[PDB]
């Protein structure tokens, strides 16, 4: 959030040495997966927890459940109950009140 | 000035040739820097 890539790009240079500062303002600028809770796209394999965020076809899911989960092969956002996503709940009910 | 060679017979000198040993061996060649980006390898880069 501190800085650019322009900024940082500024530290590491040839002839310089090395420091603390300068690894803090690198992991502190930069998006931290775990901490932030944005995984990007779902893989199976993985291990999440509660609240982490996730794409799955054309859809970002909110992971529901408290305890830590393996996301299995055949368990999918959408076909198991550990998800959750607002983007489907709304599509379901302005189809219901098409048909309607 | 004519050119020639040495001998052990006309005069007491020679050619001097001995054998080169490879664990014997010492590089004289410094490095131009030393601790720095750029010249070290990761596992000597001391975060000072």
């Amino acid at each position: 959030n501190l800085r650019k890539r322009n900024e940082l790009k500024s530290l590491f240079k040839n002839k310089s040495r090395l420091s603390e500062t300068y690894f803090v303002e690198l992991i502190d600028s930069t998006l931290n997966k775990r901490d932030d809770r944005f995984h990007g796209i779902w893989k199976p394999g993985q291990t999440y927890q509660k609240g982490d965020v996730v794409y799955y076809n054309h859809s970002l899911w909110e992971m529901q459940s408290e305890n830590e989960i393996c996301a299995k092969e055949e368990q999918t956002p959408g076909i198991s109950t550990d998800w959750k996503s607002l983007l489907k709940e709304l599509e379901q009910k302005v189809d219901k009140l098409q048909h309607e | 000035s004519v050119i020639t060679s040495v001998s052990p017979k006309t005069s007491n000198q020679d050619h001097m040739i001995e054998e080169f040993i490879e664990q014997a061996i010492v590089f004289n060649n410094q490095k131009l820097e030393s601790g720095v980006l750029g010249y070290e390898s990761l596992n000597d880069l001391e975060l000072g």
